């Protein structure tokens, strides 16, 4: 089969910016 | 074996995800436009009939369509928020669903407006 994605246009979006953090972990 | 139903199809998660991850940014510098309007281009590039043999050929590989993807987007003049998300597009065989995709984008920028007063 052809799956396996984890919100990767999510990740991405920090690369760029990386401005929004709440103590997540 | 008896009588069939069809229900419609539309906004779904991962696939909203995609459009809400790269335009959560554009969301803040004001380029819905930029991004929910140059995302467009690309479901009417595969709706298109003479575009879609192109994008569903079995030549266009995958290694290869990344170039392509590139090479196009420098033609199509995208915007600062369309030539990223692309690539994810035509990167895990995405160029099948991704109209869908780009329709959650309006219904998601829809929700980055009613919580933003801006009018005086």
């Amino acid at each position: 089969q052809k799956t396996g994605t984890a919100e990767v246009s999510s990740i991405l979006e920090e690369r760029i910016l990386g401005a929004d953090t709440s103590v997540d972990l | 074996f008896a009588k069939l139903v069809r229900p419609p199809v539309q906004i779904y998660g991962i696939e909203g995800r995609y459009a809400t991850a790269l335009y959560s940014a554009a969301s803040k510098q004001n380029k819905l436009e930029q991004v929910e309007k140059e995302l467009l281009r690309v479901g009417q590039i595969l709706k298109e009939p003479k575009m879609a043999a192109s994008l569903l050929n079995p030549y266009v590989k995958r290694s290869v369509k990344v170039k392509s993807l590139s090479d196009m987007t420098a033609k199509e003049k995208f915007s600062p928020l369309t030539s990223n998300l692309i690539n994810l597009l035509a990167e895990n065989g995405r160029l099948t669903n991704t109209p869908a995709v780009i329709s959650a984008f309006s219904t998601m920028m829809s929700v980055h407006r009613g919580e933003v007063p801006c009018t005086v």
